[PDB]
């Protein structure tokens, strides 16, 4: 299965248009490409999404994407990232368990909170997990 | 006790009625699951009690059609009564199969639209 989806991102500064690509194979194998003017500019592959798209930003360092799944608050659940290959996760608050209401798709537009890396995105997981 | 238990998958019947619901990797530490299930990549099949907390993730919100899938098992473990207060997100009713589900537990498989729209037909799975 091949799905698409134009996404909004900051290039070294400049507001630009990208479009990736999620290419869904046997043997649960995710691939998720990004273009940015016809080029390819990075491809991620993993198990799920949400993974293949922390990835896909640690390799493009030089860019902020402007999507939920780059949130620092945002993260799968276990069900979440299983049943839905990582597309599904949910914006976290501090001390709270996550809601059917805070579920979002990682791809969809956010343009706050978005300027961070994956790795503080896992740090704030983690202190999120702590605080229930 | 066997258990009634749910789970929204995009993948074909004809896959899943075959080869069961498979785990990516052996951790057997439900916190870990809890926290991160993929890192490291847990033993464990997700489900839920509750056939309506599988839709949004079937239709990955609302984009696309997928299944729910039904099936009958004994040896899940209830995240919420293992985890306490700090299971991270209760509201969906876990129940997490170690080591997968065997095809022959599985039930069926029901459509859902990307609005959410339960198909009215289930099929079943000829191996019960």
């Amino acid at each position: 299965d091949v799905d698409k989806r134009k996404i909004k991102i900051i290039l070294n500064g400049e507001m630009e248009e990208a479009e990736l690509h999620m290419i869904t194979s046997p043997n649960r194998h995710c691939c998720l490409k990004i273009f940015h003017n016809n080029n390819q500019l990075a491809e991620s592959n993993d198990t799920d999404y949400f993974s293949c798209f922390a990835d896909l930003r640690n390799q493009l360092k030089n860019i902020i994407f402007l999507c939920k799944g780059a949130k620092i608050n945002v993260y799968p659940s276990a069900m979440s990232r299983d049943m839905s290959d990582g597309i599904v996760a949910y914006e976290t608050t501090l001390g709270q368990p996550g809601l059917p209401e805070n579920q979002v798709h990682i791809f969809d537009f956010e343009d706050k909170y978005v300027d961070i890396t994956p790795e503080e995105q896992r740090k704030f997981h983690s202190q999120w997990f702590e605080s229930l | 006790d066997y258990i009634i238990t749910y789970r929204g998958d995009t993948r074909s019947f004809t896959e899943i009625f075959d080869k069961g619901f498979e785990t990516l990797g052996p951790s057997k530490d439900l916190y870990k699951h809890a926290l991160d299930n993929r890192a490291p990549p847990s033993d464990f099949v997700s489900t839920t009690i509750d056939p309506t907390k599988t839709i949004s993730f079937a239709t990955k919100y609302g984009q696309k059609s997928g299944y729910m899938y039904t099936m009958k098992t004994n040896h899940g473990i209830d995240v919420n009564k293992a985890l306490g207060a700090r299971s991270p997100f209760a509201a969906e009713a876990e129940i997490a199969m170690p080591g997968g589900v065997r095809a022959e537990d599985i039930l069926g498989a029901r459509a859902v639209n990307a609005d959410g729209e339960m198909w009215d037909y289930t099929i079943l799975n000829p191996k019960r």
